[PDB]
């Protein structure tokens, strides 16, 4: 017994580590990576089976080994040479969303808590939410990425069932209204900051669709958008 | 996916010099920097290797200067070699972790990995610097082998008796217990929401949140318990590196003498 | 990272599936310290038969251990509780069997003890893949709670049976269990060399490696929703392609959303698994190991 059992832990382990695990982990990745040879160097099982995800609330199925691709299109050229090299953003990289701004085209549709409908609401519409503690971030003059002050919160979208602030609605100098990612603002007791976003270009956060609803892709795209400000809004050094 | 990300990233040294990936690996100034410093140690490795005379990694190890040499000295053969393979240690594990924070900067990801590593090399620099200097000799460090670190740990705790007693220790196994705990946990709650009972939907968050209220009265963040394990995780492994600095230099009696402290008066 | 501003509603509640009985304490909100990390909302409870079962024997267990420790320093407290980490309750041990009829000081005190301990633990599993099936879960964490029952059930029922005493157990009492555990080592020629207990100590390390990462990169990709998890399990966004892209970028390869949680249940189960294999074999099969070793 003993280095019986030992050795044949080290068998099963082999079993556990290739098998059933990296391989769930080729499940909704490149199944396959190609712009190159679609493997190139050692195998994988060439992705595992099939699994389908039933989806609630609306209904759905997603057939997890995902064979999907972008066409969404990326604008990104090339440094050519090394076949595995840096793409060049071939227009203002934060509008196009490539690099530390991409989003994703996750589902048009907001994520329906347990019951149905929409996780994040805001707190106008929020059926008896209001602040716990610490200062409330309504009111206060958003800042830049310098003094430069670049609109007031205007209201707290929350999720609601985690029961957080997730964003910040924020009521630019425009009468515009757009939504700042809670863990990209730091909310002071006179000021409060996306000290991560100009102020020049806060303008081009995209937009929504229905003023009190947040889609996923929307929301993909907001928080993307924002992050590529941290690099890219050139003071951020 | 991944095309659109390999942008002209925001590397801290190397500029545009050293931004590119040899197959997925990213390089980076800290990527050459990082294998640098682990060839130098590789190869110096084989070189205490061939001069103890195995080639086998069970026998391999490489010791600190003797008790007496106090803080600097050593010759290769008699300890100079760990020395400069714990240099490389130092500056290969610290050119790792800038290469993170390079990446991240790239990714328009925050920090937080680096900063969960700095710890991790912490617990490992107590030993091998800190408690070392502090004790002023290089020799109650650590030998660089597969077994023969395991049996310096078995000499250094039963020095002070059954090191269980070590206070700081004791809550530091505590901590790795709950956070063991805590892992498996978090892990098959997304995994009985993500793959639902056999023939049926998708559980929500709030599938999540009612078990854990209806299994122990309570349910913490969903991005609380990944706080949570970023927590339980870098404080037991704070309170480990904690221990081991405070038994060479305040405590030098056998540990189970700490505890008489509560049983007196009587 | 903490909360920035803390938001309250009313009561959440969710489903509970089987009779509301998950009602106990539908109130608690502590605001001033829970709130600014994880969920503000203490309770509702799930108190049901096997609930009771549970809390009743667990309550048990400890309270014979209880008095049985009261003994020790005969009624007074203020002893007692300097006393409190020396005290303990040795099986029999009184070392002689299993031979169940022992008093109680030698093994009736211990026997009654664990037979509470046992029925605790047990019950609290049954209730873990109830309440799993009840919201439409199934056996996940009860899956990962045997691997904990294997090591707990390995030290102090199934080792003792395979070597005929009821001493072979580990005693109640804090002290006790820590130097149990060092003679452990001792006299089957220190636990390193035993190859499983190695194993163990990597995948403990292992465990404290892996969370310390994947909650990090949630906390890193927060930004993006990240923590959100069974969305993106269910439709990819950019938190799960960025983490990705981290992990491949540094170390060759990354894992799927939902298969790092596969990561995690196993790296943490195979802390326990592995263990009590570790001890079912040392004394039973091994009694030396590093003889065994020397055999390699
Ligand atoms: C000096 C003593 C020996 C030694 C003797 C032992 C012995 C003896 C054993 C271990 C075991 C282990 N040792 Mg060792 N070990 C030594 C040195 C080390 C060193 C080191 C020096 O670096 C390390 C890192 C370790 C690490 C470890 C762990 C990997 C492993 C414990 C698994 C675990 O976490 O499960 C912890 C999980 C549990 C204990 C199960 C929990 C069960 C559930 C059901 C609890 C329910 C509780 C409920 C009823 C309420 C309780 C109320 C209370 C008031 C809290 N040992 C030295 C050399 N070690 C264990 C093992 O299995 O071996 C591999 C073991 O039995
Ligand atoms: C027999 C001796 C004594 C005893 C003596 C000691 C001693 C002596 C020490 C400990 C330490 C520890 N003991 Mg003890 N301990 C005993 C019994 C136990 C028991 C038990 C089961 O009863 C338990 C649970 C523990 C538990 C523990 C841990 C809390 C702690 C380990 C710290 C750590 O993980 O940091 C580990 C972190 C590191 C070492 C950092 C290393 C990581 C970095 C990132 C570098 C690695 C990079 C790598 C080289 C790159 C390779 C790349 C390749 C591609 C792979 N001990 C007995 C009684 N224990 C240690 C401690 O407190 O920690 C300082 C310690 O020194
Ligand atoms: C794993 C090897 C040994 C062992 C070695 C150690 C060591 C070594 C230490 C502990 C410590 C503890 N052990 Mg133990 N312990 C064992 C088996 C057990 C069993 C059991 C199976 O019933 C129980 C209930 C306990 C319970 C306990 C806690 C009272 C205490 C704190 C850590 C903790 O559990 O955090 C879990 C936290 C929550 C669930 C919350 N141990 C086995 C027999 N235990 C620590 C202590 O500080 O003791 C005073 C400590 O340092
Ligand atoms: C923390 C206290 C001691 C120590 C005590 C122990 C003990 C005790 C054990 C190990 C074991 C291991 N140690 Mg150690 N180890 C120390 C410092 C180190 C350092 C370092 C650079 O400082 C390294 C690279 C290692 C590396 C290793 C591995 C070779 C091995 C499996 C660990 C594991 O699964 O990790 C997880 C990493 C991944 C899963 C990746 N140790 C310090 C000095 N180490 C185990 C072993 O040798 O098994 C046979 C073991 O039982
Ligand atoms: C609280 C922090 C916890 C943690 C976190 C953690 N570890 C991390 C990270 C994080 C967040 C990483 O980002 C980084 C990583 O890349 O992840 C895979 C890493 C990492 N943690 C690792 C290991 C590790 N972490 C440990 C511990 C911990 N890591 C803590 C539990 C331990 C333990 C338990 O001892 C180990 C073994 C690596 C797998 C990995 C990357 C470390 C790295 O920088 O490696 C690159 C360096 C080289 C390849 C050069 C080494 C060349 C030479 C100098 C040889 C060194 C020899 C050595 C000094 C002696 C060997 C003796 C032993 C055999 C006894
Ligand atoms: C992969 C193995 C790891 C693991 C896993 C694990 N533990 C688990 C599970 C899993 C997967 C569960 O599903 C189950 C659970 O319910 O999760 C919380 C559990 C569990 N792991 C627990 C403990 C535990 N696990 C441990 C370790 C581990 N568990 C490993 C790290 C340890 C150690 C030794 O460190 C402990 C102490 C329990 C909390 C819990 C359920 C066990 C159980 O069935 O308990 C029933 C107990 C009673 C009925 C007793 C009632 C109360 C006591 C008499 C007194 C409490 C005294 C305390 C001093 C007062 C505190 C008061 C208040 C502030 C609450
Ligand atoms: C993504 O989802 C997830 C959550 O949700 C967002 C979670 O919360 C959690 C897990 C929740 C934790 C609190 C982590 C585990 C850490 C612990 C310290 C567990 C122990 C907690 C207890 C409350 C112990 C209680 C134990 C017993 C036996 C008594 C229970 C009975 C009572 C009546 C308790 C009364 C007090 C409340 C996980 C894992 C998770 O993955
Ligand atoms: C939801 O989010 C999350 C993910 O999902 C996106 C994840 O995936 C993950 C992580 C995923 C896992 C699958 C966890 C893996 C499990 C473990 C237990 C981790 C430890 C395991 C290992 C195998 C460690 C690997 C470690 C190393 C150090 C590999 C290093 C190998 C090399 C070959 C190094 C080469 C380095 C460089 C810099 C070379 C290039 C440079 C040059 C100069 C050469 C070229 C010349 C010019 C997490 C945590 C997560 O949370
Ligand atoms: C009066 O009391 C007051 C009110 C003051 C409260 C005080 C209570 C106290 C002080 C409680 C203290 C508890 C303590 C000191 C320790 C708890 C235990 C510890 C530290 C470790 C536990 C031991 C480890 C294990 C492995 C135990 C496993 C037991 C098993 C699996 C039992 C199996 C079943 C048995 C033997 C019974 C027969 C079998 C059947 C089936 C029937
Ligand atoms: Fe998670």
């Amino acid at each position: 017994l003993a280095s019986l059992a030992i050795y044949s832990f080290w068998i099963f382990l082999a079993g556990l580590i290739y098998y059933l695990q990296t391989e769930n982990m080729r499940e909704g990745y490149p199944l396959e990576n190609e712009d190159g040879t679609p493997a190139a160097n050692q195998g994988p099982f060439p992705l595992p089976k099939p699994k389908t995800f039933i989806l609630p609330h609306g209904r759905g199925t997603l057939t997890v080994p995902g064979p999907e691709s972008e066409d969404r299109p990326i604008a990104l050229a090339r440094t050519a040479v090394s076949e595995g090299f840096p793409h060049a953003p071939t227009g203002d990289p934060m509008k196009d969303g490539v690099g530390p701004a991409s989003w994703v085209a996750r589902r048009d549709l907001p994520e329906l808590d347990g019951h149905g409908h929409n996780k994040i609401k805001p707190m106008k519409a929020a059926a008896g939410f209001h602040v716990s503690a610490g200062k409330n971030p309504i009111g206060l003059p958003v800042r830049g990425c310098d003094l430069e002050i670049a609109g007031k919160v205007v209201d707290i979208w929350v999720d609601i069932p985690e029961q957080m602030a997730r964003f910040l609605e924020v009521e630019l100098k425009d009468g515009s209204t757009r939504l700042l990612p809670m863990q990209m603002v730091k909310v002071q007791s006179n000021r409060v900051h996306v000290n991560a976003l100009s102020s020049d270009l806060f303008a081009g956060i995209p937009t929504i669709k229905s003023p009190t609803e947040v889609t996923l892709l929307e929301e993909d795209k907001i928080c993307g958008y924002v992050a590529g400000g941290l690099m890219y809004a050139a003071p951020k050094r | 996916f991944e095309r659109k990300y390999r942008v002209p990233g925001g590397t801290l040294v190397g500029g545009n010099l050293f931004d590119f990936w040899v197959g997925p690996f990213y390089v980076g100034f800290f990527g050459v920097a990082t294998f640098f410093f682990a060839a130098l140690g590789i190869i110096l490795i084989a070189w205490s290797a061939v001069l103890q005379g195995t080639w086998n990694p069970q026998l391999i190890s490489v010791y600190p200067p003797a008790l007496e040499y106090g803080l600097g000295g050593a010759p290769l053969a008699k300890g100079g070699l760990w020395q400069i393979i714990t240099i490389c240690a130092t500056g290969a594990f610290v050119s790792w972790a800038l290469r993170e924070v390079e990446i991240c900067r790239k990714l328009g990801i925050g920090y937080h990995i680096p900063f969960a590593f700095a710890f991790a090399i912490l617990a490992y620099l107590t030993l091998v610097l800190f408690r070392p200097v502090m004790m002023g000799a290089w020799g109650y460090a650590f030998p660089y082998g597969i077994w023969t670190h395991l049996d310096w740990v078995s000499n250094t705790g039963y020095t002070y008796g059954n090191f269980h007693y070590n206070p700081a220790h004791m809550i530091a196994i505590s901590f790795f217990f709950t956070n063991a705990l805590a892992l498996a946990l978090h892990g098959a709650l997304v995994l009985s929401a993500a793959n639902p009972e056999k023939g049926k939907e998708m559980r929500t968050p709030d599938h999540e949140d009612t078990f854990f209220r209806d299994l122990v009265g309570y349910s913490i963040g969903t991005l609380g318990i990944h706080r949570l394990g970023l927590l339980l995780s870098l404080s037991a492994v704070f309170f480990s590196a904690l221990c081991m600095i405070i038994t060479g230099t305040i405590w030098f009696d056998q540990w189970v003498d700490w505890w008489q402290w509560w049983v007196k008066l009587p | 990272i903490f909360s920035q501003v803390q938001v309250r509603g009313p009561a959440d509640l969710g489903m509970t599936e089987d009779v509301n009985l998950a009602n106990r304490s539908g109130v608690g909100p502590f605001s001033t310290l829970l709130g600014w990390f994880g969920n503000a909302q203490l309770g509702p409870i799930y108190l049901g038969s096997l609930g009771v079962l549970s809390l009743f024997s667990g309550l048990m267990w400890f309270f014979t251990i209880g008095i049985w420790f009261w003994y020790q320093a005969g009624w007074n407290p203020a002893v007692f509780l300097r006393d409190l980490f020396f005290f303990s309750l040795e099986p029999p041990a009184p070392e002689y069997g299993l031979s169940f009829a022992a008093p109680l000081k030698e093994g009736g005190l211990w026997l009654i003890a664990s037979f509470f301990m046992f029925v605790a633990v047990w019950s609290w599993w049954g209730r873990t893949y109830l309440r799993a099936q009840a919201l439409g879960m199934g056996k996940h964490t009860a899956w990962a709670f045997l691997s904990a029952i294997w090591l707990w059930m390995v030290l102090g029922f199934i080792r003792p049976i395979l070597m005929g005493s009821w001493s072979e157990a580990v005693p109640y009492g804090i002290f006790s269990h820590l130097d149990w555990t060092n003679n452990f080592s001792l006299v089957h020629g220190n636990l390193f060399y035993n190859p499983f207990h190695g194993l163990s100590i990597a995948f403990l390390y292992g465990s404290a490696l892996l969370f310390a990462m994947h909650g990090a990169t949630i906390l890193a990709v927060s930004r993006f929703g990240g923590e959100r998890e069974l969305e993106q399990i269910a439709d990819r966004g950019t938190a799960a392609e960025r983490a990705a892209l981290f992990w491949r970028w540094t170390m060759g390869f990354n894992a799927t959303m939902e298969g790092i949680h596969r990561w995690a249940i196993w790296m943490a189960v195979l802390v326990t698994l592995t263990g009590g294999i570790g001890i079912l074999l040392s004394g039973t099969v091994v009694d030396n190991w590093y003889v065994w070793g020397q055999n390699h």
